[PDB]
C-alpha cells in the first residue's frame, strides 16, 4: 500500500527477473480510466435524520441519488443496509433531501 | 495514481478519518472546530519561521 513503490497506480502484483548483476521487476498495476463528472453530497436527510454512506459516496445523476464504491462506478439506490444513522440533519453543511429506502416493511406489505 | 478526480475537500478530509478508524460523521459534526484548529496551527508556524 505504499505510494509508487511498486509501480505507477494501484499495485496488484510485481514478478522478478534476473538480469546479469541485478534484477528486474515486472510491476501490474490497477490504473483507472474514463471518469465522469457528478454532483454530490456528505449525508443525506430523511424523517429528521442525517444518512451518511457505509462505504462509498452519495451522488446524482442530475434527477436522482445513488451510492456508489468511490473507485469504480457502480450505482444503487439508498436503503437502510447502504448507509448508516447519526443525528439529526441541521448540522452537516451540504446535507440533501431524499428518501432512503426500507426493505422490511414494503415486506411486510 | 493516475488523472486527477475532484472531489470537494471536507469530503476528502472526511476519507482521511476513516483512514485513521474515525467514522466520518465526527468530522462532519465537528468541521467548523476542525477547521479553527487547522488554521491556529499554521499560523503558528510561520510565527516560530
Ligand atoms: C438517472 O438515472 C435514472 C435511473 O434510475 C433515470 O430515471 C428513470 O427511472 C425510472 C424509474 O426509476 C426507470 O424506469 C427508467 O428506466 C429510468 N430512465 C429513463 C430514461 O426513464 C434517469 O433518466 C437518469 N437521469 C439522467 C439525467 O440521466
Ligand atoms: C458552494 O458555493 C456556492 C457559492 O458559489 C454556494 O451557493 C450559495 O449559497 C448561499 C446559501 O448559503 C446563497 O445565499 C448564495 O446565493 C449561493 N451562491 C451561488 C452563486 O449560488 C453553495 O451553498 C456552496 N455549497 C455548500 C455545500 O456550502
Ligand atoms: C429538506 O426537507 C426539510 C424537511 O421539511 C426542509 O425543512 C423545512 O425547511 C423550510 C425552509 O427552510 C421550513 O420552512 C420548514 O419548517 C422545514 N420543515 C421542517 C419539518 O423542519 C428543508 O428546507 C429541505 N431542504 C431544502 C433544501 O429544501
Ligand atoms: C474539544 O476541545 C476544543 C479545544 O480545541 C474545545 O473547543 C474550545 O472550547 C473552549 C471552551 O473552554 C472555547 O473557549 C474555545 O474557543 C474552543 N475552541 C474552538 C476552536 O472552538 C471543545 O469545546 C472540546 N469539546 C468537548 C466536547 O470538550
Ligand atoms: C467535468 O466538468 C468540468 C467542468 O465543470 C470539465 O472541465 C471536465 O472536463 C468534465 N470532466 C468529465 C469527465 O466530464
Amino acid at each position: 500500500k505504499r505510494v509508487d513503490f511498486c509501480g505507477k497506480g494501484y499495485h496488484l502484483m510485481s514478478f522478478p527477473q534476473s538480469a546479469p548483476h541485478g534484477v528486474v521487476f515486472l510491476h501490474v498495476t490497477y490504473v483507472p480510466a474514463q471518469e465522469k463528472n457528478f454532483t454530490t453530497a456528505p449525508a443525506i436527510c430523511h424523517d429528521g435524520k442525517a444518512h451518511f454512506p457505509r462505504e462509498g459516496v452519495f451522488v446524482s445523476n442530475g434527477t436522482h441519488w445513488f451510492v456508489t464504491q468511490r473507485n469504480f462506478y457502480e450505482p444503487q439506490i439508498i436503503t437502510t443496509d447502504n448507509t448508516f444513522v447519526s443525528g439529526n440533519c441541521d448540522v452537516v453543511i451540504g446535507i440533501v433531501n431524499n428518501t432512503v429506502y426500507d426493505p422490511l416493511q414494503p415486506e411486510l406489505d | 495514481a493516475g488523472a486527477a478526480l475532484q472531489i470537494p475537500f471536507a469530503m476528502q478530509m472526511a476519507y482521511r478519518f476513516n483512514g485513521i478508524g474515525v467514522t466520518q460523521n465526527v468530522l462532519y459534526e465537528n468541521q467548523k472546530l476542525i477547521a479553527n484548529q487547522f488554521n491556529s496551527a499554521i499560523g503558528k508556524i510561520q510565527d516560530s519561521l
